[PDB]
């Protein structure tokens, strides 16, 4: 999915 | 020179997360000028050299999204070739390595080498400042 520090 | 925003670089240091915002302003100015074929190629020679003049602001710290703290750092280039950067792969990934290169030495000692680029978030901190 993404990163922890972003806007499985 | 006041810093306009790109994009932003999640890596840790043994001690913890280290995060580089780079920026562009325009005033810098590039390393005028050359393409792929010539700098794809120039790497292997050339240096010392080397151009690609980026200026590396001091650390702020700044916190994550846990709420633990952690470093920032701001490294600028010149928009115009900034620009020439964002469709390209490769000069990104080399713009990346001299940033942190140049960092180690600067500011000591370990970074990590390998890293991931945030997709959503173009700068972690405010940003500041610079040098006028």
């Amino acid at each position: 999915e993404l990163d922890s520090d972003d806007e499985s | 020179i006041q810093p306009k925003p790109g994009f932003c670089v999640k890596t840790n240091s043994s001690e913890g997360k280290v995060f580089i915002n780079i920026c562009h302003s325009p005033s810098i100015p590039p390393p005028a000028d050359v393409t792929e074929d010539e700098l794809l190629q120039m790497l292997e020679e050339d240096q010392a050299g080397f151009r690609i003049p980026m200026s590396l602001g001091e650390p702020h710290a700044e916190l994550d999204a846990k709420g633990q703290g952690c470093t920032a750092y701001d490294v600028a280039v010149n928009s115009n070739f900034y620009l020439r950067m964002q469709n390209s792969d490769f000069l990104r990934e080399l713009v990346v390595t001299i940033a942190r290169e140049g960092l180690e030495d600067k500011y000591g000692l370990q970074l990590n080498p390998e890293w991931r680029m945030l997709k959503y978030r173009s700068f972690l901190g405010s940003i500041s400042q610079q040098n006028i």
